[PDB]
């Protein structure tokens, strides 16, 4: 059960990274249908 | 001399185990290693496109 969280927490924090990229590079397609 | 003489007249021992719990194990282990680089790739991976909002901007 302590491994458990070891697990669980490197998993919300791939979770935060995986959600960065997502929510900044949508961020592109703002840009190039503004500059389209 | 009589009545009562008719029948007769330390440092460390180091222990261990003490008043816990028992313990159990498993040999399933060990993917943990591949996050700490998918958290640490996936994060330039933002970086490196923040990039593409600037250096398309200045365009």
């Amino acid at each position: 059960a302590e491994e458990k969280l070891l697990a669980l927490l490197a998993e919300l924090e791939a979770l935060s990274r995986q959600l960065a990229a997502l929510t900044q590079q949508v961020s592109e397609l703002r840009e190039q249908q503004q500059q389209q | 001399a009589a009545a009562a003489m008719t029948a007769t007249r330390m440092p460390s021992s180091g222990s261990s185990p003490s008043v816990p719990s028992s313990i159990i194990a498993e040999e399933k282990l060990l993917a943990l290693l591949a996050e700490l680089e998918a958290l640490s790739r996936q994060l330039a991976a933002l970086t490196q496109q923040v990039s593409e909002l600037r250096e398309q901007q200045q365009q």
